[PDB]
DNA sequence: TTAGGGTTAG
């Protein structure tokens, strides 16, 4: 996320038309940390083994303080606006495609979209996913369509993980397939990374994922939602 | 008596002002009528309007529109104006089918027994719900409802007799006023020194006055001619601000007054109190509070379960509410007026906030 | 003490029976010395817990058997140790060290998984039942003596030399249920008396610490040949002054929007249990990690505290990984939870949840016969007193007018309206064509000192309209024809408002009936304040109201009118 | 080498 704090060592600097820029050198090393004040400094790195120092962690804390009050967004699906963008974060319920410059991803947040989400005319056979955790809660699930470069990414994904869709497009819908009126919400991800359109798999150690888990704890126990699993002879608990 | 002289207009912070009180009949006369407004009376500070009293009737004067029943309860006596009611639109008695016959019959049972509760003779026990009125210098009760007390024995009278001192000591004897008294106290009252501040106070007084007069729509010039609103607006602040046109003090100041009136009504639009319908006029406004029409419409669109979805929706979402309203009526419906009406509805019990942003009716 | 589940079991020919001791009223059993013996009990209670899982369509079928799908039946006992007699089986017949410690608290028993033992055999552990405890030693280690244990070794100067985590898994789980916080226990270890036997475990020969306990340099995993003992000598009573001390909270720590009960705990007095159906209606099994659905459970503890004139009700939930509940959670029981997790819903209701941090304990079993305390009788104005005020009550008020009234015939399978079974969802979400009556009503009441609006649900309406049940059922038979009937009345004494239509003779009948004094009578109401006392609902300043009647319009400040939920309608002495 | 941050039109 923006606001993460990064440390790059043996970073080799390069130039392009006087525009200086760093590159992952031979012999390079790195660290990275969470941006929140009021929480620990937990390392996030892939380089060699390292030794942290009080000066190093105090650089992290100082950068936290700085970003927070010297330099100086969260959005549930149920709080969106008819046509805009956002860096949404969800879990992937399934993935599919119809032959073309696009690829489907189905996700959920546990909150009700103001209008019902757009629903695709998908070739259902292409969809990967489990119906158990979906059907009788489908009203809390949505669809997203990614394009071009994002196709090979989305295609390579696996269902069940957690994602953050940076600069997800929202767009208003108002019609059905037979052109009867119906207000609805669309979601898209345009090709190319300009402006920052993209996706990154989120680790299930991330505190954002803990927040999303925390949220669903209420969305199910204190759900206040009508009945489901009318086939009460089905569970048998640990059969 | 300051403590007795409770805040002006005797606000309903003290709950009793909205509910039928239970005082000794003898005390009903000892109370004052409020010198601030007629039709309201005072006891130990607490303001009273609706009164409850039960006793026995001792005299009658029968009139074409009302009866007048003298009533006693031990401590004292009074007379009570019991407005009558006719049976216009008479229900006939016919050999209707099973369901219709049963409906008519039960209705008749209810009606005849109501009559038996309504009709009355001297010496009987009588209950009356109503308010205090005075006429010919004499104080009386105009009853909202009255019915014969069907007790065969004095037990319930005994209960009331034992009770009244209890409720007195518990509730009515308590004079104190626990309000914080958060009064502005006339800071910059004769002059706001700030056209925006003057506009805010002007909007305050103007919405107050409009809600008082219950005016549903109005041309802005109609408001700009009000005496009190003018007086408030034409304080020396606006005269000094518009004084740059020294040669036209009158004209520039009157134009500034019209402009600040426009500004006040625009502030009301911003706060959703008033709005300009698609009337094609430039200074015509409709007040939301009186907009029973939009209240009815937006109540239709959910009171009858949301019509667009097939699924068994419990109500509708703020955004879809707004969108379906703009779809069925007009896109120009501002969110401010929508918020105002959504507030007023739940005030009226015409809508309920199961959560924020989703509502039912 | 059985190896698999810890639970103290009674075993004798033909089988076994679980049990639930208590040393004395409101104090737990506390010395391991008591395993093995014979206990003769004659003033005891035998429980059951029928876990039926039937599938009745309608109330009608309850008269028949042909719809139950499964059955089970917990069964166990419970008694004090002031009643039963302990007998020590005389030992059938024809070199160590020890240290004392006070214990701080207990993590709950769970099938955790574990780290690589610090600097030791890096084999990857699998899940296994385990728990650990936090405490602090008293005096140094002590040697084998025969008269108990020798003189303490020179007590350690640092806190690390005393503070200690105590880890348990494998057979030693058998020592679980004796452990209770604050006391001073004594551990014993046989074998060649030697230093280091207890003093460190930050990096060691072996100790599979759980993930949550990694990196702690004060750990200690006991050896099977060690075991614990309770300390009680008067020469140490001055340490045992923890007596009359419990992990408890201030109700403002509760009922407020911040931390998630890792901080706080509270005595309680349960009132019910049923299944958490809305979770199975949204089946997600800990985000898909638990597996199969061991359905989740809910309780309604009537919280207790000396701080407050009234107990705020405060649900508690139990989710799959902690099923089946502990023993002794039953209506009436007096229970003392510890370190729950607290979550406030977006819909704004405080609710508490189970996690490995939380462990039950029982303080008393139900009473023999259920008592009956009558709800207090009060005046509505007390709920506007400004201070704290009772939670639920009865009041001798008087109907003044009827606001709204709706009737519905609904399908018992799906949450929709249904005309006599011909369900809108019939064939789709709703298989069966069947319907039931449902009705809703809102009154306006006063009592001689305050206004209040009462919403009243289900059959109660028949008592709100004062109809005898038989005639009310007849009427409902009628309304069954339209299936849905809605009325809205512009106000007291006024005609049906715009939201309803007047043409039906039945409609006129109802309307009259809603305007007859025979309805507008006095009644004794008992009710529950519709919004519980807490911070969760913010306060607001007063609205401004402008009356219009009598002589002139009154403009005033007014608070928002009460809203109250119905519980009992009863006439008084037939007051007309 | 590439790219070397900034809205698609699906
Ligand atoms: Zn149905």
């Amino acid at each position: 996320k923006n606001g993460d704090i990064v440390r790059f060592h043996r970073l080799k600097i390069q130039v392009y038309k006087k525009e200086t820029q760093g590159i992952t050198s031979s012999g390079f090393a790195s660290l990275t940390f969470e941006g929140t004040l009021g929480a620990p400094i937990i390392p996030r790195t892939s380089s060699k083994y390292f030794n942290f120092t009080t000066e190093d962690h105090k650089m992290v804390e100082a950068l936290r303080v700085w970003a927070s009050t010297h330099m100086s967004t969260l959005l549930k699906l149920c709080d969106v606006q008819p046509m805009q963008y956002f860096d949404l974060t969800c879990q992937l319920l399934g993935k599919a495609e119809v032959d073309g410059a696009s690829f489907l991803l189905k996700v959920w947040d546990g909150t009700r979209t103001p209008f019902p989400s757009w629903r695709v005319l998908i070739q259902d056979l292409v969809l990967e996913g489990d119906l158990s955790h979906i059907h009788r809660l489908q009203n809390l699930t949505i669809d997203i369509l990614v394009y071009d470069n994002h196709v090979h990414v989305a295609r390579s994904l696996k269902v069940g993980s957690f994602l953050r869709i940076y600069s997800l497009h929202t767009k208003l819908q108002s019609m059905n397939s037979e052109n009867q009126t119906m207000l609805s919400l669309e979601f898209h991800l345009h090709g190319g990374t300009s402006y920052g359109r993209g996706i990154r798999v989120l680790p299930e150690s991330n505190s954002d994922v803990d927040q999303l888990k925390k949220d669903l704890e209420s969305a199910n126990l204190t759900a206040n939602q009508h009945s489901d699993v009318i086939c009460q002879s089905e569970p048998d608990d640990s059969f | 008596r300051c403590e007795e002289e409770t805040p002006s207009l005797l606000w309903g912070l003290d709950p009793v002002f909205l509910a039928f009180a239970k005082l000794y009949i003898r005390d009903i006369l000892d109370m004052k009528e409020s010198r601030q407004v007629p039709g309201v009376f005072l006891y130990n500070g607490h303001p009273i309007k609706q009164v409850d009293v039960l006793g026995t009737v001792i005299g009658v004067r029968e009139r074409d529109a009302f009866y007048s029943y003298g009533v006693d309860d031990s401590t004292g006596v009074i007379n009570c104006i019991c407005w009558k009611k006719l049976n216009t639109e008479s229900v006939s008695a016919a050999p209707s089918a099973a369901r219709e016959l049963s409906l008519t019959s039960q209705l008749k049972k209810l009606q005849e027994t109501i009559e038996q509760k309504t009709k009355i003779e001297i010496g009987d026990t009588i209950r009356v719900r109503g308010s205090i009125r005075t006429y010919r210098e004499e104080r009386e009760i105009h009853a909202t409802t009255y019915y014969k007390v069907d007790d065969p024995v004095w037990n319930i009278q005994i209960a009331r007799m034992l009770e009244l001192p209890t409720i007195y000591r518990k509730v009515y004897d308590q004079p104190f006023h626990s309000s914080a008294l958060e009064k502005e106290e006339a800071l910059s009252n004769p002059g706001a020194l700030d056209l925006p501040s003057l506009t805010s106070l002007l909007s305050e007084k103007a919405k107050e006055f409009l809600m008082e007069n219950r005016v549903q729509s109005f041309y802005q010039q109609e408001l700009e001619m009000v005496e009190s609103l003018l007086s408030l607006a034409n304080q020396p602040v606006i005269h000094s601000a518009s004084s740059d046109q020294v040669n036209f003090k009158k004209d520039t100041t009157s134009k500034a007054i019209h402009s600040i009136f426009k500004n006040a009504i625009q502030l009301l639009q911003e706060k959703g109190l008033v709005f300009q319908k698609d009337d094609g006029f430039d200074n015509l406004y409709y007040v939301t509070r009186e907009d029973k029409d939009l209240h009815r419409k937006i109540h239709r669109i959910i009171q009858q379960d949301c019509q667009k979805p097939n699924h068994m929706e419990k109500g509708c979402h703020f955004l879809h509410i707004l969108a379906c309203a703009r779809l069925s009526i007009r896109p120009g419906l501002s969110e401010a007026v929508l918020q105002q009406v959504l507030e007023l509805l739940e005030d009226q019990s015409d809508i309920v906030s199961t959560m924020e942003h989703y509502y039912t009716a | 003490a059985s190896s698999h589940k810890g639970c103290l079991q009674l075993r004798d020919q033909s089988g076994s029976l679980p049990c639930l001791l208590l040393a004395k009223h409101s104090q737990p059993l506390s010395d391991p010395r008591l395993i093995g013996c014979l206990v003769r009990a004659e003033r005891f209670q035998l429980i059951v817990e029928r876990d039926v899982r039937s599938s009745f369509p309608s109330w009608k079928e309850l008269s028949m058997p042909g719809f139950i799908q499964k059955q089970q039946a917990r069964v166990y006992v419970q008694f004090f140790l002031a009643d039963a007699l302990i007998l020590p089986v005389p030992r059938p017949c024809l070199l160590g060290q020890s240290r004392l410690f006070l214990l701080c608290h207990k993590e709950a028993l769970m099938k955790r998984n574990f780290c690589v033992p610090p600097g030791a055999s890096p084999e990857v552990p699998k899940p296994a039942l385990s728990f650990y405890v936090l405490g602090s030693w008293l005096g140094g280690t002590q040697r084998k003596e025969g008269t108990g244990w020798g003189l303490p070794e020179p007590q350690g100067n640092d806190d690390n030399d005393q503070k200690v985590h105590l880890i348990f898994f494998g057979s030693s789980v058998r020592w679980f249920e004796f452990l209770h916080p604050g006391q001073v226990y004594r551990l014993i270890a046989p074998g060649p008396a030697t230093p280091m036997l207890f003093e460190k475990d930050g990096s060691s020969c072996i100790s599979r610490r759980p993930l949550e306990l990694a990196g702690c340099a004060s750990c200690l995993t006991v050896q099977d040949n060690w075991t614990l003992e309770l300390e009680s000598s008067q020469d140490i009573q001055d340490v045992l002054d923890a007596n009359k001390s419990l992990p408890e909270s201030s109700l403002t720590d509760l009922l407020s929007d911040n931390f998630t009960d890792s901080l706080v705990s509270f005595s309680a007095e349960i009132l019910s249990r049923t299944l958490c159906e809305p979770l199975v209606a949204s089946l997600w099994m800990k985000l898909g990690n638990t597996g199969a659905m061991r359905r989740c459970v809910k309780l309604t503890v009537a919280l207790e505290t000396a701080e407050c004139e009234f107990p705020p009700h405060l649900d508690v939930y139990i989710e799959d990984p902690h099923l089946p509940p502990s023993l002794g959670l039953l209506p009436g029981a007096r229970v003392h939870f510890s370190q729950l997790e607290k979550r406030v819903s977006r819909s704004h209701n405080v609710y508490c949840c189970f996690r490995s941090s939380t462990y039950v304990q029982v303080l008393s079993f139900p009473p023999e016969t259920t008592i009956s305390i009558p709800l207090p009788h009060i005046y509505l104005a007390e709920l506007l007193q400004g201070g704290q005020s009772p939670f639920q009550a009865t009041a001798s008020c008087h109907i003044v007018s009827v606001f709204s009234l709706q009737l519905f015939w609904v399908c018992a399978y799906c949450t929709s309206i249904c005309r006599q079974g011909k369900c809108t969802r019939l064939g789709s979400t709703c298989p069966t064509q069947t319907a039931i009556s449902q009705a809703i009503i809102r009154l306006l009441v006063e009592d001689g000192t305050a206004e209040a609006v009462v919403t009243c649900r289900n059959h109660h309406v028949a008592a709100a309209l004062g109809l005898c049940p038989r005639e009310w059922a007849s009427l409902l038979d009628f309304v069954q024809v339209p299936g849905r009937v809605v009325l809205q009345f512009a106000g007291p004494g006024a005609q049906l408002e715009s939201s309803a239509r007047v043409d039906e003779p039945m409609t006129m009948f109802l309307w009259t009936l809603c305007t007859s004094p025979s309805v507008l009578r006095p009644i004794v109401l008992s009710f529950e304040l519709e919004r519980k006392p807490s911070k969760i609902v913010p306060l607001e300043p007063p609205r401004l109201q402008r009356f219009q009647c009598g002589e002139l319009p009154f403009l005033t400040h007014v608070n928002p009118r009460l809203r109250l939920s119905c519980l009992s309608i009863r006439e008084s002495e037939y007051s007309s």
